[PDB]
DNA sequence: TTTTTTTTT
């Protein structure tokens, strides 16, 4: 195969037969003939008809993502010889991004983004949604030399054509979202460094310059600043934050309104590959509740067994509460509930910060929590897992009531009064709801902690 | 064709199934590496012992085609094998539901 | 050379 790593047991990829078809199609008219000759050969097929058109343009692709000798003037061609913009070359580009990149080959990755660069200066129609496609294949956790090599080679691209980037709202957020998470991962090793400071400065230079655009992010955004805050470019933007929002926004009037505003699902999910959306997803939609061990242990196995892997695990946690909202026939069925998944990744942490940082991503919606505005199936999945918690393992119970009173004057003391609003605000509502009916029986547990039982009998009283 | 269809002296089987469990390589006297590999539908799971180099391929949670395969029984277990002509292919992962009982390999 | 109604105790 010329696009895809196989081993002997793979099945054939239906969608490399086809490139690989097409590919041959071009070369037939290509090879052994002038280049002037070649295009011709090429302008004259294409007008056979439309599906002429798309072996050719499919073609053309495939011998750029497979001959990089060649992929200059196969481009030249493709542009030359294409009647729709490129568009079944960027939804062929999407496809193989979303379904086959970890099986792509070295040359191919290479050639590839090649390509989207080489699409990005054309001003192509829609190449800003082929970045987003391809920063989503830069997994969380992962300081691989492929996928550190991806997310340097992308950050190249959007530095270089910072002006085109600039025409994109949404690839701006995306990208700073994008980029803010991955700064976590990258310290270790001098060439992680390097690229961790060119992805600081990347991230500064947009949310200064185009801050409003950023809050389209939501609350989510906060979370991830805070994770950067003891970075010297990021204590400058803090000050500015904090100090003189103006700066940044005349229309920004401070962290509040930042924390007062939902996140919006699609950031949430840009920071998990195609393969773990998949699997969550499958996990919280067909898994029968009792028979969810060995995906949990294949899924863990393939994405949380390293230490540079803790920090993914806050990204599925954002996303269980914020992207999957099941069916009211899921909800009422035997399937694996989110609470369960949230349950098992607690379980997971290997140290008292990755816990921390775990423990606030799953209560993140709790804290501003408003019944008009929020969707109450983002705060579910930690009131739950508490409840059904009880008696199994009370140690998860106890520990997220204690993370629960702690964090209201920790999160960010100069708003402890919000924040004990919103604990109350979505305490509130699950009862409304009948998430859960009441909300006494977990406050007095006996299987419960001598100090914590007493803790929890005191900072609500509405609850005894 | 099913799991739990696959009977003793059957062969030219056709099925699909995810891996659970891959179990160690035995040696053959003439040099051939042997693993027994658990594997599952809807409606139960069976052993296939896989030779070869293809055994070292086979991860759990991969989900594999098998064609013209044969079953017979080994030390007393219903045991699933890739015939002669035949062979495994892994088409998916993960994303497959099964159930681990009945076993039919139990002997 | 594609093993294969295969498998020393």
């Amino acid at each position: 195969g010329r696009l895809l790593l196989s081993t002997s047991l793979d099945a054939k990829d239906e969608l490399e037969e086809r490139l690989e078809r097409c590919m041959s199609i071009v070369t037939s008219m290509t090879a052994g003939v002038s280049e002037r000759e070649a295009n011709d050969a090429l302008n004259a097929y294409v007008c056979k008809g439309l599906p002429q058109h798309e072996e050719i343009c499919l073609g053309l692709f495939t011998l750029i993502l497979t001959e990089p000798a060649q992929a200059q003037k196969c481009y030249r061609d493709l542009a030359l010889v294409s009647r729709d913009g490129m568009n079944i070359v960027l939804n062929k580009i999407n496809q193989i991004l979303m379904e086959k990149y970890l099986k792509l080959q070295d040359t191919c990755r290479t050639q590839l983004v090649w390509l989207v660069r080489e699409l990005v200066k054309s001003g192509v129609l829609g190449a800003d949604g082929v970045c987003m496609t391809f920063m989503k294949q830069i997994a969380g956790g992962d300081v691989t030399a492929k996928n550190i090599w991806l997310a340097e080679s992308v950050l190249d691209i959007l530095t270089e054509q910072r002006e085109w980037v600039l025409k994109s709202s949404i690839l701006i957020a995306m990208a700073v979202y994008t980029y803010l998470r991955l700064i976590v991962d990258h310290h270790g090793t001098a060439q992680l460094q390097a690229l961790r400071q060119k992805e600081v400065d990347f991230c500064i230079s947009l949310l200064r310059e185009r801050f409003m655009e950023c809050l389209m992010i939501g609350r989510d955004l906060v979370r991830l600043l805070q994770n950067v805050a003891r970075i010297p470019e990021f204590e400058l933007l803090w000050k500015d934050i904090i100090h003189n929002p103006q700066a940044l926004s005349p229309q920004f009037t401070g962290i509040l309104q930042l924390l007062q505003s939902r996140t919006s699902r699609k950031f949430l999910a840009c920071r998990l590959t195609p393969d773990m959306e998949t699997k969550l997803l499958f996990m919280t939609s067909r898994v029968r509740f009792g028979q969810q061990k060995r995906y949990q242990d294949w899924f863990q196995r393939q994405y949380l067994s390293t230490p540079d892997s803790q920090s993914l695990r806050c990204d599925l946690i954002r996303y269980i509460c914020g992207v999957v909202h099941p069916s009211n026939e899921v909800l009422s069925s035997d399937i694996l509930p989110r609470w369960a998944i949230i349950g098992w990744l607690l379980t997971t942490c290997t140290s008292n910060v990755a816990a921390s940082n775990a423990k606030l991503a799953l209560f993140y919606d709790w804290l501003f929590f408003s019944p008009d505005k929020d969707s109450i199936m983002n705060i579910e999945p930690a009131i739950l897992v508490m409840h059904h918690s009880m008696k199994p393992h009370p140690a998860i119970t106890a520990t997220l009531l204690d993370f629960m009173c702690r964090i209201i004057p920790n999160f960010y003391p100069p708003l402890e009064g919000h924040v004990r609003q919103g604990v109350f605000s979505s305490l509130n509502h699950i009862v409304e709801k009948r998430v859960l009916a009441h909300l006494a029986p977990l406050f007095d547990n006996p299987k419960l902690d001598k100090e914590l039982r007493a803790m929890l009998r005191e900072k609500f009283p509405e609850f005894c | 064709t099913f799991v739990k269809d696959i009977k003793p002296g059957l062969k030219n089987l056709n099925l699909i199934f995810i891996v659970l469990e891959t179990g160690r390589v035995t040696k053959t006297k003439d040099g051939h590496e042997v693993r027994t590999c658990k594997v599952a539908d809807k409606t139960g799971s069976i052993n296939i012992s896989v030779w070869d180099d293809v055994g070292n391929l086979i991860q759990p949670g991969d989900i594999i085609r098998l064609t013209k395969g044969y079953a017979s029984v080994f030390k007393g277990c219903l045991t699933l094998y890739t015939g002669r002509g035949g062979d495994l292919q892994k088409i998916g992962e993960f994303c497959m539901v099964y159930s681990e009982v009945p076993n039919f390999s139990e002997p």
